[PDB]
RNA sequence: AUGAAAAGCACUUUGAAAAGAGGGUUAAAUAGCACCUUCAAUGAGAACUUGAAGUUCCAUGUGAACAGCGGUUGGACAUGGGUUGCCGGUUAAUAUUCCGGCACCCGGAAGAGCCCGACACUUCUGUCGGGUCAAGGGUUGGGCACGUUGGGCUUUGGGCGCGCCCUGGGAGCAGAGGGCCUCUAGCCGGGCAACCGGCCGGCGGCCCUCAGCACCCGGGGUAGCCCUUAGCAGGCUUCGGCCGUCCGGCGUGCGGUUAACAACCAACUU
RNA sequence: AACGCAGCGAAAUGCGAUAAGUAAUGUGAAUUGCAGAAUUCCGUGAAUCAUCGAAUCUU
């Protein structure tokens, strides 16, 4: 009078899982993006090796926040800047900063950008 | 023999007079080559038998040449000193100034400045000051500026020419609110008591002393409040090398116990600064002006804008200071950041505008003075100063 | 003698809040007497000092000086009138730090809150009077 | 590096929209003249002997590669 | 330019509020880019533009969190944030209405025989 | 003076140790300020910074001995400090002479100088301590096929 | 725990400096913030600095302390900077991480690096030439005939040239002579001057004649390459014929007895 | 507990990317080592002042 079981071994029966449907919110609002491109780039590197960079390599030298990775140190020079790279190659100073070389795209030079972004002037 | 074409070629007359703005060359007004001496004042008490010794005046004429282009220069700046004097008002530019002054020294001497070693043959000594206000010294628009004198402005201008690097280095003061003109005649009064003092063996901490009793006897009335003048201790006068600005000795405006003497063949700058405030001045503002110093370090230069940019300076300046216009002039494009990195390492030493306390006023004079082996003459004297 | 519960008699705790009172406190500690035209013009005795008026010293070595205050340095207790100063070795003069209960106030001077101070002071002092001389 | 052996395939190599640029190298110890031409992954590279076969292929391969002659101690 | 005034940014709607923001956060950018050597009336900007960006933040926040609370009323189930904060003690402390709930026997005690006011003479 | 980074600059620039760089003693106020790879590497150019040439060692006694061994000169009892196997082991002798008879009965057996018969015995005979030599090998080879040879009946 | 108040020491002078002596502030300073060798260079000073000869990393500076002697030196002090699947290069300090190239016998690749040179070069900057390939062992050579494969080379025949040299046009450029007119400078006569006449320098734009370099268009000849036929590009002779005196290999009788012989190449070991 | 934040700070104190703090209320001219502001009070109001009911609150 019951379903036949082709293997001894019981299994759990599959029941539905409900989406969660809160009654309220945990958090009334939220959070704004942390980390926006303001707090990524923190100042320009007016060193003697920074400089050489720009004038040699078409790199720019940024200082930026420590907790930033490279796809976002990206898009905050494009959207702060407007200025495209080929490539950014990051290390951590030893005070605990870090540092940011982007090589800037072909048809732009790097030079100029520093005085018309303000960057050495 | 040929007989060939000769076409009758009028002899032009020289001109005898200037134009508005100046643009005739020096050797023109003067065709016999000989330029106006400056005002002649014999030596005091000890040294008035200077002025007939005999051998002195063989000893000055071995000179004639450092005497006869220096006299060129220093008329040169009485006739760019009298145009400014007539053009400066309320409501011009001080790119429009700056731009007129260069181009009437340049025009005088004959010395566009921009082929390699013509500024070094003649010209501007140093970049011309257009100081507002509370800026004492050294402030000059850059490209781009749009600043309009206002009717309450104290403008200085300190106009320096040089010939063969012979510099003269004289300045004035203008203002065109009443209350403001007591400033001039006291600055005036200092300048006129320095020239007095100045003479062979003369001890810089009297005519510093003497300032100082001269200063705080004036005082001038303005906006119901009464200010002493006080003289801006740490500025200073200095003595004229060849192709550079400031020599070693200095001649103080206040007292000191220094020893050094005024000597035969000296030439120097007596200028004072008058003051409502503290009497000192500190560096503040955007910087416009620089010089290359003469003791630079020999320091061998890691970048490349900086190998061409000094270079650029030395053949083109030498150690005559200069502005970012005199480099814009000459096609450098963008260089700020050699020069930026030359001040940096110390070869070039930049000169920011120099202010006293904010709401204060200061006054400028200045003239030069040759020490000539019978008597003192201050060449660059004019009728305005 | 005390009485009040809250108010305490002991050396130690009072020299504490003197010498680390804060700066709204520090204002009323330096108090200086107004002058004799004055405390009969206003019905004041006192008010807390401020920069901006003249003030006559009473007290010390510079004695029967007028000057108005140019700093109210409540650091260290002292205020700064013109005209008295000392000079340094350099010969540079440094303003002479004088404690305002040695000087007296000839001279006020006048704000819009200046004159609310002024208004609940005298207020104060006769509503008092009705007080007790009932 | 690969190398092309027939001249046929090397223009088509040529002819392919990744093709950069291209260079001519000469060899005057070998007579041997080395056309290189620079792909999107690949340098290929196609050796020549005869002078006279070199210049037909210069001018029969597409005008709009650009094409260098290897100067003598290149600047770095 | 100059310092912005908290009492004008009250009286701004949320987008004027926004704005304003951007515009700050920019200004503050290029003038910590020229702090590398420098030091006289410059720097006073940054300090006045730091503390004037976290004055509009604030009234964004403030703002912001008026509405919600203006949403929420007359609703049973308050975001955490929103609801009020005491202590954990006072959060699981008996409401007023159930501390102080009686039995229907202590209600009938009460309304009949409840403490009199009396006075006893000598 | 200091001249301790001019010093390491040159080395690392030409490309040699420490103590093989000359720098001209008449002209240390020019190296004093060179600072940098690239005014060193200009006082290379210049002839103010020269490399020192190695210093000579020479393998011409070497060479000179290795001749004299090759003639027997210096082969003495005397000038032998090993046994003879560390010095000339056996096994490597033993090894060079199967090697070299078993070399020779191939080519024998493929010229048809020998046949597998004769050269399968001959080739135990080798493995055996048989012959002390090349020789020896072939003396027995030639006296064996005149035998062979000889039985014509 | 200086002093009521920094008024905490101006200025002169000795000393490399630290500091000392005057002088000054204070009521008081008997209150002073301790209340291996030689030479040379650098430097006040050289045994232990440098050259030549026999976060400690990097640069610049440097009073004390430390470096159990000294110290100009330093892993010390002060202030700045430095850490981003192969080859080459690049920095004062990072590189398989940066830059360039290229990827996941020949191409890469000689264009790279390394040696030699020549001229320039204050520095911004190098440029161009040349090279950079007594015993103990091996490897070859097996022939004569025939047939077959590469044909190593050459002759004839066929196809494709333009390397050079001869002839026509142009393009761009360089220099010497003559003509047109414009700007600046020196000498003579005259002229109050202005201005009028003669000689001379720099001109200096344009036109005509003579010499040299590089580029394009159109007509002639090769001198190189590729393909076939014949010989192997051959020598001797009866002049018929014979040898294949070309190289290389592969297949069938051999012969294998003196290859047990020659030549060539090689280390070592009693 | 860790790490950061000041115009010039290493520690302490304070604060948290709104960082030597913000808002709001009170009071009513300062802070102080050098810098640097504000009312110019009729709204607009120093300071590390007091209060503090609104927020931010990095790992």
């Amino acid at each position: 009078k019951t379903k036949v079981r082709k293997s001894t071994t019981f299994h759990r029966p599959k029941t539905l899982v409900l989406s969660r449907a809160p009654k309220y919110p945990r958090k009334s609002i939220p959070h704004e993006p942390r980390l926006d491109e303001h707090k990524i780039i923190i100042h320009p590197l007016n060193t003697e090796g920074a400089l050489k960079k720009i004038e040699e390599q078409n790199t720019l030298v940024f200082i930026v926040d420590v907790k930033a990775n490279k796809a976002q140190i990206k898009q905050a020079l494009k959207k702060l800047y407007d200025i495209d790279t080929v490539k950014i190659n990051t290390l951590i100073r030893p005070d605990g900063t870090k540092k940011a070389f982007a090589r800037l795209t072909p048809d732009v030079d790097a030079l100029d950008i520093a005085a018309t972004k303000l960057g050495l002037v | 023999k040929k007989k060939k074409k000769k076409k009758n070629k009028k002899k032009k007359k020289k001109p005898t007079q200037q134009s508005d703005p100046p643009r005739v060359l020096i050797s023109h007004l003067f065709p016999d080559g000989k330029y106006p001496a400056g005002e002649e004042v014999e030596y005091v008490n000890e040294n008035r038998y200077r002025t007939t010794s005999e051998e002195k005046r063989y000893l000055d004429n071995m000179q004639s040449e450092f005497l006869n282009d220096y006299r060129q220069a220093a008329e040169v700046h009485r006739q760019v000193r009298k145009w400014a004097q007539g053009f400066v008002k309320p409501g011009k530019s001080l790119i429009e100034i700056s731009e007129g002054i260069e181009d009437s020294v340049r025009a005088l001497v004959g010395h566009p400045g921009l082929e390699e070693g013509d500024a070094l043959k003649a010209g501007m000594g140093f970049p011309v000051g257009l100081s507002i206000n509370h800026c004492a010294a050294h402030y000059n628009p850059n490209s781009g500026n749009k600043i309009v004198l206002q009717q309450d402005d104290v403008i200085k201008i300190d106009i320096g020419v040089h010939v063969n690097g012979r510099i003269v280095d004289s300045a004035f003061t203008m203002a065109w609110n009443d209350q403001f003109n007591p400033l001039l005649e006291a600055v005036r009064a200092a300048t006129n008591a320095g020239i007095r003092e100045a003479g062979i063996d003369a001890r810089v901490g009297e005519i510093g002393g003497v300032i100082q009793e001269v200063m705080e006897s004036y005082e001038v009335e303005i906006n119901g409040k009464t200010y002493p003048v006080k003289p801006i201790r740490n500025l200073n006068g200095h003595n004229i090398l060849p192709y550079s600005i400031h020599g070693t000795k200095s001649v103080p405006i206040v007292k000191t116990h220094d020893q050094t003497k005024m000597e035969e063949g000296d030439v120097f700058a007596i200028e004072t600064f008058g003051s409502t405030g503290k009497g000192y001045v500190i560096e503040s503002g955007e910087v416009s002006h620089y010089a290359l110093r003469g003791d630079a370090p020999k320091v061998d230069l890691r970048l490349s804008s900086a190998k061409s940019l000094l270079n650029v300076i030395k053949r083109h300046f030498g150690t005559l200071p200069f502005c970012r216009r005199f480099l814009d002039r000459l096609g450098q494009e963008k260089y700020l950041l050699g020069l930026n990195n030359l001040v940096s390492n110390g070869i070039v030493e930049d000169y920011p505008p120099l202010v006293d306390e904010k709401g204060s006023y200061t006054a400028q004079f200045e003239h030069t003075i040759l020490i000539r082996p019978t008597v003192k003459e201050v060449i660059s004297r004019g009728d305005d100063y | 003698m005390k009485v009040r519960p809250t108010v305490s008699s002991s050396r130690r705790k009072a020299r504490k809040a003197h010498f680390s009172a804060p700066s709204s406190v520090r204002r009323v500690i330096m108090s200086a007497p107004l002058s004799k035209e004055l405390r009969e013009k206003y019905n004041v005795r006192s008010i807390p000092i401020r920069k901006g008026d003249e003030v006559q010293i009473v007290r010390g070595a510079h004695k029967d000086k007028e000057g108005k205050v140019t700093s109210v340095y409540r650091l260290k207790y002292v205020i700064h009138v013109e005209r008295v100063t000392r000079e340094k070795a350099t010969g540079q003069t440094v303003p002479i730090g004088i404690h305002p209960s040695n000087v007296v106030i000839t001279k006020l001077h006048l704000d819009k809150d200046r004159e609310n101070i002024l208004a609940r002071i005298k207020a104060g002092r006769e509503q008092v009077a009705k007080a007790k001389g009932k | 590096p690969q190398e092309v052996s027939d001249i046929k395939k090397f223009i088509e190599i040529c002819r392919r929209k990744d093709a950069s640029s291209a260079r001519i190298k000469k060899n005057p110890k070998t007579q041997q003249i080395k056309f290189k031409v620079r792909c999107q992954r690949f340098l290929y590279t196609l050796v020549l002997k005869d002078s006279d076969k070199a210049e037909k292929l210069k001018q029969s391969l597409p005008p709009n590669l650009q094409i260098k002659d290897v100067p003598k101690r290149n600047k770095r | 330019n100059g310092k912005v005034k908290a009492g004008q940014l009250w009286s701004k709607n949320k987008e004027e509020l926004t704005k304003i923001l951007g515009e700050l956060k920019t200004e503050l950018s290029q003038l910590r880019i020229q702090k590398i050597s420098s030091s006289g009336a410059k720097l006073n900007k940054i300090h006045d533009l730091r503390k004037s960006i976290a004055r509009v933040l604030t009234v964004i926040n403030a703002k912001q969190r008026a509405q919600l609370r203006l949403f929420y009323k007359n609703k049973k189930y308050l975001p955490l944030d929103l609801r009020p904060k005491l202590t954990r003690a006072l959060r699981r402390r008996l409401s007023k209405e159930d501390a102080s709930r009686v039995l229907e026997k202590t209600k009938k005690r009460l309304t009949h025989f409840p403490q009199r006011k009396y006075a006893v003479k000598a | 003076v200091n001249l301790r980074t001019q010093k390491r600059l040159a080395a690392s620039v030409l490309g040699c140790g420490e103590g093989k760089v000359w720098l001209d003693p008449n002209e240390v106020s020019e190296i004093s300020n060179a600072n940098s790879r690239q005014s060193i590497r200009k006082l290379v150019a210049d002839g103010l910074i020269i490399k020192k040439p190695v210093t000579m060692h020479s393998r011409s006694r070497a060479r000179e001995l290795n001749l004299a061994r090759r003639i027997g000169r210096h082969r003495g009892f005397g000038k032998r400090k090993g046994t003879a196997d560390a010095r000339m082991p056996q096994q490597v002798l033993w090894m060079r002479r199967q090697r070299v008879l078993r070399r020779l009965l191939v080519k024998y057996r493929a010229s048809g100088k020998i046949d597998k018969h004769l050269y399968h015995e001959l080739y135990h005979l080798a493995k055996g301590n048989t012959f002390k030599h090349k020789r020896a090998l072939v003396e027995h080879i030639h006296r064996a096929k005149a035998e062979k040879a000889r039985e014509r009946q």
